[PDB]
């Protein structure tokens, strides 16, 4: 139970009838296992790789619960590493895929401007 | 109700224009009658009377539907699509595609909204017309372009546009037979 999930469920695109392939189901499954392990931080480079080639985490047309769940944990993680970065900078060029995905999800779910990660562009 | 006539024998098939029409008709049924011809002397695309600037003519006619993106900003990308992304020359196309890829670094859509704009339609359609872009997109050389292109392809309005064209050419043959 979270505010972010509640707001996602209030959107129309929430109710679309996506049918996962085995590969998609495997992908949603592995991200929930990472969430359950509490190890999203070690898996951020994997996340960035997924997002390099996929707009949303489970290769969908619209964001799914996987996106929201991973986003809720990843957001504070990412804005910490931006704030603790030695090279503004390199962090941005490297993790740009998580950053564009963060920017989509935070705006979709109407995250407060105070809690929002400011994207440079 | 306007009429958009698409030519199946155009060296550059008017996918952007077709998709624009499909967007309009999905949101506003019976707005545009889509017709196919299959003749090398026919224009690639024709909206009622007009053979020039058809894409912009559709987007400007249906202003409520095509409401997003600063119009000057939209035009930058519509112009890149129409004059650069349709070019079947790897050396030119590579430069053009890097401009698009760079724009997409931190964006899901070309102009950075939560939803696609006419800019996305024009560029996607231009790339779909360009047989050369197939291997480029498939091989993910421009990772952002491939990520973006494969997103819109999943939307039937875009991804089944070719199916519509092929079926309509089938029906054109059938009516002749
Ligand atoms: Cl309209």
């Amino acid at each position: 139970m979270s505010d972010l999930v509640t707001k996602f469920e209030s959107l129309i695109i929430s109710k679309y009838p996506v049918s996962f392939t085995k590969e998609q189901s495997a992908q949603a499954a592995q991200w929930e296992s990472v969430l359950k392990s509490g190890q999203i931080q070690p898996h951020l480079d994997q996340l960035n790789l997924v997002l390099r080639d996929n707009t949303f985490i489970v290769s969908t047309l619209y964001p799914t619960s996987t996106d929201v769940h991973v986003f809720e944990v990843a957001l504070p993680l990412i804005k910490d590493l931006v704030a603790s970065s030695k090279d503004v900078k390199s962090t941005y060029t490297t993790y740009r895929h998580i950053l564009r995905w963060i920017d989509y999800m935070q705006n979709l779910l109407e995250v407060s401007s105070t809690d929002k990660l400011e994207i440079n562009h | 109700p306007s009429t958009l006539t698409i030519n199946g024998k155009a060296p550059i098939v008017a996918y952007a224009e077709l998709i624009a029409a499909r967007i309009v008709n999905a949101l506003a049924p019976n707005s545009i009658a889509i017709k196919l011809v299959d003749d090398k002397k026919a224009p690639a695309a024709k909206l009622d009377d007009a053979t020039e600037d058809v894409f912009n003519k559709i987007t400007s006619k249906f202003a409520a539907i095509f409401d997003n993106g600063d119009k000057e900003q939209v035009a930058k990308w519509v112009n890149l699509a129409q004059k650069e992304l349709v070019i079947k020359n790897f050396a030119k196309l590579s430069q053009s595609l890097e401009t698009l890829d760079s724009q997409l670094n931190l964006r899901t859509f070309i102009l950075g909204g939560l939803k696609y704009s006419a800019a996305d339609v024009a560029c996607w359609g231009a790339l779909r017309s360009n047989g050369m872009c197939g291997s480029i997109i498939k091989n993910k050389v421009d990772v952002n372009v491939s990520r973006w292109y494969t997103l819109l392809e999943m939307d039937p309005i875009f991804g089944e546009a070719h199916d519509f064209l092929s079926k309509s050419l089938l029906e054109l043959k059938k009516s002749a037979n």
